[PDB]
C-alpha cells in the first residue's frame, strides 16, 4: 500500500543523510553527523578518567626495597632485644 | 626442672632456622607480587576503557 513505499523511503533517506553514509542532514536542523564522532568522541573520555585511566600511564612504580645492605649490627641488635627478651622467662 | 626446661633447643633449631630463610625469603620476595599486581592493574584499566 502508499505506507509500504512512503515509510520505507522515509526510513531510507534521513536516517541515509543522517549517518551510516555520514554526510548532510536534512530532516532536523541539529547535526548529528560531527556530534557522535567528533564531539561524542571525548564524550566517555570526559565520563571516564582522562590521560590516566584512557592512555593507562606506565606508572613505574619504586622496586621493593630492602635491609640496605645493613651489616652485622641489626644482626646483634636483634642478639640483644632477644635476648633482654628471654631473660625474663 | 633445669633439664625438662634446657631440652627444648634440640630438634627445634632446625625449625627456627628453615622458617627465619622461609619467611625472609618470602616477605623479600614481594617484587614478583607487585609486578603481578601493576600488571593486573594496567590489564584491569585496559578492560575498563574497553566496555567504557
Amino acid at each position: 500500500q502508499d505506507l509500504y513505499l512512503r515509510e520505507l523511503k522515509d526510513t531510507k533517506l534521513a536516517p541515509s543523510t543522517l549517518q551510516d553514509a555520514e554526510g548532510n542532514v536534512k530532516p532536523w536542523n541539529p547535526p548529528q553527523k560531527p556530534n557522535l564522532p567528533e564531539l561524542e568522541l571525548q564524550g566517555p573520555e570526559a565520563l571516564k578518567a582522562y590521560t590516566e585511566q584512557n592512555v593507562e600511564t606506565a606508572h613505574v612504580a619504586k622496586e621493593s626495597e630492602e635491609g640496605e645492605s645493613e651489616p652485622i649490627e641489626e644482626d646483634w641488635l636483634v642478639l640483644d632485644d632477644a635476648e633482654e627478651t628471654k631473660e625474663s622467662h | 626442672d633445669r633439664i625438662d626446661s634446657v631440652s627444648q633447643l634440640q630438634n627445634v633449631a632446625e625449625t627456627t632456622k628453615v622458617l627465619f630463610d622461609v619467611s625472609k625469603e618470602t616477605v623479600e620476595l614481594e617484587s614478583e607480587a607487585f609486578e603481578l599486581k601493576q600488571k593486573v592493574e594496567l590489564a584491569h584499566e585496559a578492560k575498563a576503557v574497553l566496555d567504557s
